């Protein structure tokens, strides 16, 4: 249920 | 947070949510304490009876949030671990005694009107806001029951509780590396933190200077805003010796 | 940090938050 995060952050 | 209510927009910008990689979950709360070093409880990071040892690379440190869930575009800023330290005698055996750990940014993180680092306190401080009855404020994203999750950061005002009281109330040994916060029953108002509240800060607004201090970490309970139990916190000041020799180190 | 602990939007522009007060009023000495 959390939102993905940018991929840079890995 | 149970019984708490929803966070006012940068009302806590020192907050840090820790973050799991893999899978993507709430570790614990946090708190920014300068723009590299962040402060949390070392359960958060090293709990052998559960089998939790964290490194470096399985987290991620998010800043400057608000709603617990979303990718906040623009607001918060997530950052990577260069190294985790705990303390060497965090006692995880018995009863959390000194349960503090430090962990440093790789890179430094950008204040801005949502993020903003907490004070810690010296000895005047300590000796002037620690005292029976003055509330602190406690934040975080963790459950709002013992036994579902908030949209967004929570927070709750809970006095300090006399020493005596605090033993009173469970058969845990007490050290002076804690204190207990929370209202009696006789009180008749209600909070306190619970799971996923961990490593979060307990702060003080200090009258003197109008600074906001740290003056405990969510480290322990039993259950959450039980009737006649209190939150337990680890006492930042009495540990300010190892913090202040880890970041002079490193 | 030397500015540690004050808010950019609380305490830098003297704005007080909705339960702040009553930390203060706890504090009698
Ligand atoms: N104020 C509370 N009621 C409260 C309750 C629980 C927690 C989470 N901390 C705990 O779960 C700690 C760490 C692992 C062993 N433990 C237990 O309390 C046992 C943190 C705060
Ligand atoms: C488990 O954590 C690390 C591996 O992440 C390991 O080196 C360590 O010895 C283990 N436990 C202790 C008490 O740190």
């Amino acid at each position: 249920d959390f939102e993905e995060i940018p991929e840079e952050y890995l | 947070i149970v019984e708490g209510s929803d966070a006012e927009i940068g009302m806590s910008p020192w907050q840090v949510m820790l973050f799991r990689k893999s899978p993507q979950e709430l570790l614990c709360g946090a708190s920014l304490i300068s723009d590299r070093w962040v402060l949390t409880a070392a359960h958060c990071l090293l709990y052998p009876p559960w089998d939790k040892n964290f490194t470096e690379n399985d987290l991620l440190v998010r800043i400057g949030k608000h709603s617990r869930t979303r990718y906040e575009r623009n607001i918060e800023k997530i950052s990577m671990l260069e190294k985790i330290y705990i303390h060497p005698r965090y006692n995880w055996r018995e009863n959390l005694d000194r349960d503090i750990a430090l962990m440093k940014l790789k890179k430094p993180v950008a204040f801005s009107d949502y993020i903003h680092p907490v004070c810690l306190p010296d000895r005047e401080t300590a000796a002037s806001l620690l005292q029976a009855g003055y509330k602190g404020r406690v934040t975080g994203w963790g459950n709002l029951k013992e036994t579902g999750q908030p949209s967004v950061l929570q927070v709750v005002n809970l006095p300090i509780v006399e020493r005596p009281v605090c033993k009173d109330s469970t058969r845990i040994r007490i050290t002076d590396n804690m204190f207990c916060a929370g209202y009696k029953p006789d009180e008749g108002k209600r909070g306190d933190a619970c799971e996923g509240d961990s490593g979060g800060p307990f702060v003080m607004k200090s009258p003197f200077n109008n600074r906001w201090y740290q003056m405990g970490i969510v480290s322990w309970g039993e259950g959450c805003d039980r009737d006649g139990k209190y939150g337990f916190y680890t006492h930042v000041f009495r540990l300010k010796k190892w913090i202040q020799k880890v970041i002079d180190q490193f | 940090e030397a500015d540690c602990g004050l808010r950019p939007l609380f305490e830098k522009k003297s704005l007080e938050d909705k339960t702040e007060r009553e930390l203060l009023e706890s504090y009698i000495d």
